[PDB]
RNA sequence: AGGCGGCCGCCCCCUCGCCCGUCACGCACCGCACGUUCGUGGGGAACCUGGCGCUAAACCAUUCGUAGACGACCUGCUUC
RNA sequence: AAAUGGAUGGCGCUGGAGCGUCGGGCCCAUACCCGGCCGUCGCCGGCCUACGCCGCGACGAGUAGGAGGGCCGCUGCGGUGAGCCUUGAAGCCUAGGGCGCGGGCCCGGGUGGAGCCGCCGCAGGUGCAGAUCUUGGUGGUAGUAGCAAAUAUUCAAACG
């Protein structure tokens, strides 16, 4: 694994995942990484991550979860997963990714 | 300043195949590899230097750490540059693959 | 404090028995570049004693018994490790001393490595003799990273000749200016005593 | 500033070990003596190498250092005043050891007879408050 | 009477014992080393909490064929259980603790368990009939304890 | 299995840091060992001081059963 | 061609770490040579416990078994130590000191509270690791198996 780079906005029924027990918990997860999307010099730094990603990483995947909220069950924890992109190039994978 | 002594590392007691003699110790000189070239350094003595927890007196300066068993080559082993060693006391098993220095104390030339 | 030994064109056991003497004596031993041991026999011949190994397996429950390991590396550790006394406390701390790894990794490109000639083909071997190559024997059993260990292996090639030019081009100025400043510089000692 | 014995040399020890009775080890009810295993397959009475030592007459100490403490005097025991001016003529070579049974009041004064008669004694100032 | 490792300020310091009490000496054994070095609050919730199974005693050292708790993983443990009868009389034997630390003149709240010793006791006998008309005995296992209590500021 | 090295512009300054020669000094400890080194070595508990930042998560209890011999495992809690 | 996976001892070895003929070195046994110490034997030496004190030489393994020594140990008796002890006897414990090759013993320290021991002889119901040994006590098993033959208990209150 080179990297991992998560989305900016990420909603509470998927970061229901990260938590134990999300009753006792503050939600606290990901309130420093979202600052980096909005930073410039974080914007930087997730732009060289991406470009040294295009030129070193040679298998893509992608992180996505379920949305329990349109299930009739009570779960309402979702369930994340990698999905091996089988692109052409691996420079338009990232770009069809992002 | 700059070292004064040649490297030598303990491989083992002078044994057979089943039994060992601890009074006798052999030493792998390093930059010796031949029988001709040991005769320099029999007679030389030896010294294993460690250290404990326990600071002990030294002959010059305050206590240390250090503690030293001193020995002198006695004969030569093998064909092959080794060399053999007596010490006042018996050299620890532990001592196995460490460095004895080897001094230049007696000189003979 | 180190041995950077090369892996390719030595015999396996006659690296081996170099390498775990050397370790029982306390130097730190890193063969690099495994998958280039030769082996003597006919290839076919080494691969059925393998398979001949690989047939051995305890019976009532094969997961508690014989490792066998796949990666040329691996092999060479369990070479070394047939020799060295490893069930001892001895050979126990003797056996992190020797670094088996396959490629020559970033902590070892830039090292320079070290070849013992009493374990070279060229020397041990008569040129008629067949020989296999611990790589290719690997590769047919169970191993998988062939094809990236070339890729890397090229890549490390490619950068070392690019650095190789330039330490040429240094020496060549090098060169240059000692033919250059003849005068200031008589040196009269290095030639009396030949450097 | 101890009392000096005649000369004396370096005594040397064939072996500084007690023997060790057989097996001893495993369960307590055997005593540490040394006992002559007399089996007909055991492995000490045949000397096995790497078993214990069995007690002969070669480990038998020199006779010129025999019973010799290591201060170089040989201990004699005592019990009053008595039996201590006996040892006035070698004070040199034997040395004066009181009983344990000796009460402390008659102690002291076997302490100071052997003081005024300049001999060696192995438990000095004992039992004192 | 006579104690082991006696306090180093008998002024600081309550002793209690109990000699000739009927329960386990294992599980006595067990819920005493779970309970040495504790304040008395904390030992008394934690006792009054074993009683009614709020949270498990860790068998360690006499832990044959013990069955496996969820509450046994704060002590770092798998096997613990609720020893009921030990958590009423080490109850009992700290009151005592109290009452004599009390008397002396000691802060209660700031009193710890720095010791605290469980040993076996005289066994006394019954008898059990078996199959083929044999007679095996049937031993109970009572155990004398002792605690020392120590403010600790 | 990446982190030290090179280049260019300045910074407090610098032409006895190198080789040969020259006048004059210093723990000259009185014959002796464990001396000189990558050590601002690795690990753990605290003490006085400057600047920049952080304000949690597990286990237990409870519930659920897509799982359970007991553990374990899959789930919920917000005042809309 | 033979049944668990596996045996030049293993790793391994092919310009040899294989086969045949050999050379020069090197490795070590309780064997040999030199030297120290202990014991036995032989030869002895001296008018210094004569049952003692020395000197030289050669030898030391051993089941069953046969002898000699014990200043090894336990109990009791006759002498003896102008013996030791409520200012502490026997017994017990001890990372303490020390002796003897050994059986064992001496001293220091802590408990203990009324006897004990050395020397010369005498007499034994005199030395334990075993005997599916006798008696008594205690462990692992183990807080385990087990508290399951004959349909079934529940609610409220009182004395506590
Ligand atoms: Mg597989
Ligand atoms: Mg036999
Ligand atoms: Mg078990
Ligand atoms: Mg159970
Ligand atoms: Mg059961
Ligand atoms: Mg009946
Ligand atoms: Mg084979
Ligand atoms: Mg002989
Ligand atoms: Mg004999
Ligand atoms: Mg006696
Ligand atoms: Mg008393
Ligand atoms: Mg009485
Ligand atoms: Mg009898
Ligand atoms: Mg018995
Ligand atoms: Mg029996
Ligand atoms: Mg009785
Ligand atoms: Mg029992
Ligand atoms: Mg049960
Ligand atoms: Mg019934
Ligand atoms: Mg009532």
């Amino acid at each position: 694994t080179f990297k991992t780079v998560f989305a900016e906005h990420i909603s509470d029924e998927c970061k229901r995942r990260f938590y134990k027990n999300w009753h006792k918990s503050k939600k606290k997860a990901f309130t420093k990484y979202c600052k980096k999307w909005q930073d410039d010099t974080g914007k930087k730094q997730l732009e060289k991550d991406f470009n040294s990603m295009k030129k070193y990483c040679q298998v893509i995947r992608i992180i996505a979860h379920t949305q329990m909220r349109l299930l009739p069950l009570r779960q309402k924890k979702a369930h994340l997963m990698e999905i091996q992109v089988n692109g052409g190039t691996v420079a338009e994978k990232l770009d069809w990714a992002r | 300043s700059g070292r004064l002594w040649c490297k030598a590392i303990f491989a083992g007691y002078k044994r057979g195949l089943r039994n060992q003699r601890e009074h006798t110790a052999l030493l792998k000189i390093e930059g010796v590899y031949a029988r001709d070239e040991t005769e320099f350094y029999l007679g030389k003595r030896c010294a294993y230097v460690y250290k404990a927890k326990n600071n002990t007196v030294t002959p010059g300066g305050k206590p240390n750490k250090t503690r030293v068993i001193w020995g002198k080559v006695t004969r030569a082993h093998g064909n092959s540059g080794m060399v053999r060693a007596k010490f006042r006391s018996n050299l620890p098993a532990k001592a196995i693959g460490h460095r004895i220095r080897v001094m230049l104390y007696p000189s003979r030339i | 404090q180190v041995l950077v030994l090369d892996g390719r064109g030595h015999l396996l056991g006659r690296l081996a028995a170099i390498v775990a003497k050397q370790v029982l004596l306390g130097r730190k031993v890193v063969v690099v570049r495994c998958e280039g041991i030769n082996i003597s026999g006919n290839f076919y011949r080494n691969k059925l004693k393998y398979l001949a190994f690989l047939r051995k397996r305890m019976n009532t429950n094969p997961s508690r018994g014989p490792y066998h390991f796949r990666a040329p590396s691996r092999i060479f550790w369990r070479t070394v490790r047939g020799m060295l006394p490893h069930k001892t406390k001895r050979g126990q701390a003797a056996l992190e001393r020797l670094k088996v790894l396959d490629g020559i990794p970033p902590p070892y490109d830039k090292k320079k490595r070290m070849v013992v000639p009493a374990a070279l083909k060229v020397v041990r071997l008569k040129p008629t003799r067949k020989f296999a190559y611990l790589g290719r024997l690997a590769h047919e059993v169970g191993w998988k990273y062939q094809a990236v260990t070339a890729t890397l292996e090229e890549k490390r090639k490619e950068k070392a000749k690019m650095h190789y030019r330039k330490k040429k081009q240094i020496l060549r100025l090098r060169k240059q200016a000692e033919k250059n400043v003849e005068k200031k510089i008589c040196k009269f000692t290095e030639v009396l005593k030949t450097n | 500033a101890a009392l000096r014995p005649l000369v004396k040399p370096k005594i040397v020890k064939k072996r500084t070990k007690k023997f060790i009775r057989h097996q001893s080890d495993r369960y307590v009810k055997i005593k540490r003596n040394w006992r002559k295993p007399r089996g007909i397959d055991n492995r000490v009475r045949r000397r096995f190498k790497g078993q214990i030592l069995m007690p002969n007459i070669g480990y038998g100490s020199n006779k010129k250092t025999k019973h010799m403490l290591p201060s170089g005097f040989r201990k004699f025991l005592v019990h009053n005043v008595k039996e201590l001016e006996v040892l006035l003529m070698c004070n040199k070579s034997y040395c004066a050891e009181i009983a344990h049974n000796v009460s402390s009041k008659n102690r002291k004064a076997i302490v100071e007879r052997a003081a005024q008669l300049a001999i060696r004694v192995t438990n000095p100032n004992a039992r004192l408050r | 009477v006579r104690y082991s490792l006696d306090p180093e300020n008998p002024t600081k310091s309550c002793k209690s014992r109990g000699s000739n009490l009927r329960v386990h000496f294992k599980n006595t054994r067990e819920t005493a080393q779970a309970i040495k070095g504790m304040h008395i609050r904390k030992a008394t919730k934690y006792l009054k909490d074993v009683t009614l199974k709020k949270q498990c005693v860790p068998f360690r050292r006499y832990n044959g064929g013990v069955g496996r708790c969820a509450q046994a993983k704060q002590w770092g443990w798998t096997q613990g259980r609720w020893p009921k009868k030990s958590a009423e009389f080490l109850l009992h034997m700290l009151k005592n603790a109290e009452s004599n630390a009390e008397l002396k003149g000691l802060d209660v709240d700031s009193l710890v368990i720095e010791h605290i010793q469980v040993n076996k006791a005289p066994k006394m006998r019954r008898r059990t009939y078996r199959a083929h008309g044999r007679i095996n005995p049937y031993m109970s296992s009572p155990c004398h304890i002792e605690m020392i209590l120590t403010e600790k500021e």
